[PDB]
C-alpha cells in the first residue's frame, strides 16, 4: 500500500483518484490519499469548484518514486511533485496518517474494475505519449490536443498517440486499394501490431489510456483515438481470437464505468453501430453488445 | 466542398477539373432462368469523365469480361471506376492533370480518394447538383462504341462538337445538360426532336447535328418544352 500526501488544500476542489472522488472545501485540512494499491498505474485528478472547465490530473505509479501534491498559487493548480528524500517523505506520511487527515483509497475487495480498465496500461508507454521526461508522472487536461489533431500547435503539450488514418498510404497497399480499405486486417496485423505496437498488449494499453483520458478529462482527441483503435480492429476480418475476447472484456468494463449522462459526446454512434452490427466482428463482442443494448439502446 | 448552384461558375474558370459519372459502369439486363429464378446478364458499360470547360471526354469502356468471377459487382464497379480514373490521371502529363475531380455520386468519394492517395493535391469533391450524365448512352455514337467493344478501350470525344468555336463553355455546358436532361426524361421524344429534319446531319467526327445558330435556338426551346411537359405528367400538375 502506497500514499500520496498533499501539502494543503488552499482552494475548493473535487479530487479524483482512479474512478473515486471526493469534495474538498477551501482550506479544509486535507492531506492526501492512503492505501493506494501498488501494482497498477493510477490517475489523481482535479476539478476546481470555481472553473468546471479544465479537469486535469497526473498519471503515476508508486513503484517509480514517492509523489505528493502541492497547490501552486502562481499557476493556480495542484501540482504533482517527487520527493527524492525517502526519510523526509516517510516522515511526512507517517505524521499525517497519525493525525488521520488522509482519506483511504476506498477499494471493495470484490471489485476488479480498476484492474480491468488499466490491465494493459504501462507507465513507460504513457511517458512516450506525454513527453516530459524530467518527471516520473504524466500531466493531462481537458484541453490538450493530439499530434494528429495538430497536423489538421505547441508540440510540448501534445498527446503523441499513435496516428491511425484509414485513407493513407500506410493503411493501403498499392494494388490492394479496395481489399485493404474494406478489410483492414493488413493495417492492423502487419503495420500496427507487428510494425509499430510490436504486440497486442501495447496496442490495448494505448487504447485503454485513450479511453481513460476521454473519460476523466473529456479530452476530445483522446475520445477520437479510442474510437479509431476500436474501429481498426472491428473493421479487420482476421483478428487473433485472443484479442477479440480480450477486446470484448476491455470495452465491457469501459462502457460499464462510463457516467450515464455523458454517453452522447463520448460514444461515436457510427463506430459502435459498425463494430456491433455491420463489421466483421459483429458476432464477437457478446458482452460489449449486451451491455450497450441494455444501457444505451437509444444511441443504437 | 460540394458543388451546387452557388459555386456553379467555378466549372468554367481555368482550373482543370473533371466530372466522373459512374452510373453506366455496371449495366445488366434482368431475365428469368429456366427454373424461374431471376438472373442478371451484364453488358458493356462505361465511365463518363468530362472536362466541362473544354468538352474533352474520356469514355473508358468497361468490357463485361472485367466482371467475370467477381462478387458484389455494384460495389466492385465503384472501385474499378476509381481504378480507371486514377490510371487516366497518371497517364496525363502533369500540367494536364486536374486540380479537382467532381463525382456525380457520393458513393464514389471513398474509392476515388483511396485510389488518388498518390495525388494529395487533387481535390475529390461531391456535388449536390442533379446532373443528367446517366443519359450519355442515349447518344447514339457513344452507345454504339460501347456496345461493339470486344476489349477494354478508351475512346476520346469532344462532347461539345465545335460549339466552342462560337459559344462560351458556360453555354455549351448548359446546352449539353439541357439536351441530356431531355434525353433522360423522354428519350423517344428527345431523339425525335434532334433528327426530325433529314437535311441536318451529324458530321462523322461529331455527336450532334450541325445545327445553325437559329436552329439551336429552336431545338433548345423544343427541349425545354419537352422537359416541362413530362414534369406535369409525372406529378399531375
Amino acid at each position: 500500500m502506497n500514499t500520496v500526501p498533499f501539502t494543503s488544500a488552499p482552494i475548493e476542489v473535487t479530487i479524483g483518484i482512479d474512478q473515486y472522488s471526493f469534495n474538498v472545501k477551501e482550506n479544509q485540512p486535507f492531506h492526501g490519499i492512503k492505501d493506494i494499491p501498488i501494482g497498477h498505474v493510477h490517475v489523481i485528478h482535479f476539478q476546481h469548484a470555481d472553473n468546471s472547465s479544465m479537469r486535469y490530473g497526473y498519471w503515476f505509479d508508486c513503484r517509480m518514486g514517492n509523489f505528493y501534491i502541492q497547490y501552486d498559487p502562481k499557476d493556480g493548480l495542484y501540482k504533482m511533485m517527487e520527493e527524492r528524500d525517502g526519510a523526509k517523505f516517510e516522515n511526512i506520511v507517517h505524521n499525517f496518517k497519525e493525525r488521520q487527515m488522509m482519506v483511504s483509497y476506498p477499494k471493495i475487495d470484490e471489485d476488479d474494475t480498476w484492474y480491468n480498465l488499466t490491465e494493459f496500461v504501462q507507465m513507460d508507454k504513457i511517458r512516450k505519449i506525454v513527453r516530459k521526461d524530467e518527471n516520473q508522472f504524466s500531466y493531462v487536461d481537458s484541453s490538450m490536443t493530439t499530434v494528429q489533431e495538430n497536423e489538421l500547435s505547441d508540440p510540448a503539450h501534445s498527446l503523441n498517440y499513435t496516428v491511425i488514418n484509414f485513407k493513407s498510404r500506410e493503411a493501403i497497399r498499392p494494388g490492394h486499394e479496395m481489399e485493404d480499405f474494406l478489410d483492414k486486417s493488413y493495417y492492423l496485423n502487419t503495420v500496427m501490431l507487428q510494425g509499430i505496437f510490436k504486440n497486442s498488449s501495447n496496442y490495448f494499453g494505448e487504447l485503454q489510456f485513450a479511453f481513460l483520458n476521454a473519460m476523466f478529462f473529456g479530452n476530445y482527441g483522446s475520445s477520437l483515438q479510442w474510437h479509431a483503435m476500436i474501429e481498426l480492429i472491428c473493421s479487420s476480418a482476421t483478428v487473433p481470437k485472443h484479442m477479440l475476447d480480450k477486446l470484448d472484456e476491455i470495452l465491457y468494463y469501459q462502457i460499464k464505468t462510463l457516467p450515464e449522462q455523458y454517453s452522447d459526446i463520448l460514444l461515436n454512434e457510427r463506430v459502435w453501430n459498425i463494430c456491433l452490427y455491420s463489421s466483421f466482428q459483429k458476432n464477437s463482442l457478446h458482452n460489449t453488445e449486451k451491455i450497450m443494448e441494455n444501457k444505451y439502446p437509444e444511441l443504437l | 466542398g460540394a458543388m451546387n448552384s452557388s459555386n456553379y461558375a467555378e466549372l468554367f474558370n481555368n482550373d482543370i477539373k473533371l466530372f466522373v459519372d459512374d452510373t453506366n459502369v455496371y449495366r445488366v439486363t434482368v431475365h428469368k432462368t429456366f427454373e424461374g429464378n431471376v438472373a442478371t446478364k451484364a453488358i458493356n458499360g462505361c465511365i463518363f469523365t468530362l472536362n466541362p470547360k473544354t468538352g474533352h471526354l474520356f469514355l473508358k469502356i468497361i468490357h463485361t469480361s472485367v466482371w467475370a468471377g467477381q462478387k458484389r459487382l455494384s460495389q466492385l464497379a465503384k472501385w474499378k471506376t476509381a481504378e480507371e480514373v486514377s490510371a487516366l490521371v497518371r497517364s496525363l502529363p502533369k500540367e494536364e492533370q486536374p486540380k479537382q475531380i467532381i463525382v456525380t455520386r457520393k458513393a464514389m468519394l471513398d474509392p476515388l480518394e483511396v485510389h488518388m492517395l498518390d495525388f494529395p493535391n487533387i481535390a475529390i469533391r461531391p456535388t449536390e447538383l442533379r446532373l443528367p450524365f446517366s443519359a450519355a448512352m442515349s447518344i447514339d455514337k457513344l452507345s454504339d462504341v460501347v456496345m461493339k467493344a470486344t476489349e477494354p478501350q478508351m475512346v476520346l470525344f469532344n462532347i461539345y462538337d465545335d460549339w466552342l468555336d462560337r459559344i462560351s463553355s458556360y453555354t455549351a455546358f448548359s446546352r449539353l445538360t439541357l439536351l441530356l436532361r431531355a434525353l433522360k426524361t423522354n428519350e423517344e421524344s428527345a431523339k425525335m426532336i434532334l433528327l426530325s429534319d433529314p437535311t441536318i446531319t451529324i458530321k462523322s467526327y461529331h455527336l450532334w447535328p450541325s445545327f445553325t445558330d437559329e436552329q439551336w435556338i429552336t431545338i433548345e426551346s423544343q427541349m425545354r418544352d419537352l422537359i416541362l411537359t413530362e414534369y406535369g405528367r409525372k406529378y399531375n400538375v
